[PDB]
Formats: C-alpha cells, sequence, structure tokens
C-alpha cells in the first residue's frame, strides 16, 4: 500500500478511493494475524506435550 | 496571477515549507475551465501537515 498508517490513507484519497488501499491493508494484517494464531496453536500442542 | 509561465520541462518552482501554504485564497471550486483532482481539494488541505 501507500503508507502503512491508515490515518495517512483516509485523510488522503477519496472515500471511493481508499477502499482499493485499506483493503490491502486489512487482508495483509488479516494473514498476519492468522499466521500468528496458526503458530500459537503450533506451540499449543508443543506446550501441552 | 503570473504574467506568464514556463514550459513543460522549465516549470517554474517556488518552494514555501511547513504545513499550510494558503487556505484563506481558494480557487479549486469551480473558477476555472477544467478541474481533474487527486486526494483531497486544497479545501481539506488544512487538516493536512
Amino acid at each position: 500500500a501507500i503508507s502503512s498508517v491508515l490515518n495517512d490513507i483516509l485523510s488522503r484519497l477519496d472515500p471511493p478511493e481508499a477502499e482499493v488501499q485499506i483493503d490491502r491493508l486489512i487482508t495483509g494484517r488479516l494473514q498476519s494475524l492468522q499466521t500468528y494464531v496458526t503458530q500459537q496453536l503450533i506451540r499449543a500442542a508443543e506446550i501441552r506435550a | 496571477n503570473a504574467t506568464r509561465f514556463a514550459s513543460v520541462y522549465a516549470w517554474n518552482r517556488k518552494r514555501i515549507s511547513n504545513c499550510v501554504a494558503d487556505y484563506s485564497v481558494l480557487y479549486n471550486s469551480a473558477s476555472f475551465s477544467t478541474f481533474k483532482c487527486y486526494g483531497v481539494s486544497p479545501t481539506k488541505l488544512n487538516d493536512l501537515c
């Protein structure tokens, strides 16, 4: 995206144009959070073992 | 209000720093022939530093 800060995207692009860059930030952070949760479930199986 | 401009490659630039250039005089609303804008209008630049 253009900037990692959402406020820079909201204060720059129009509401129709901002939806393109905001979806890139959300989907990327969803994958970053899902990867974290997936890795924690793997470490959960290791610590329970 | 300048008398004449330069060429496309000769473009004259005036560097004035800080967040705000001028909020008092705004011709951005229906004052000229053709408006093609990106980002925010000069009216919305008052909140951007």
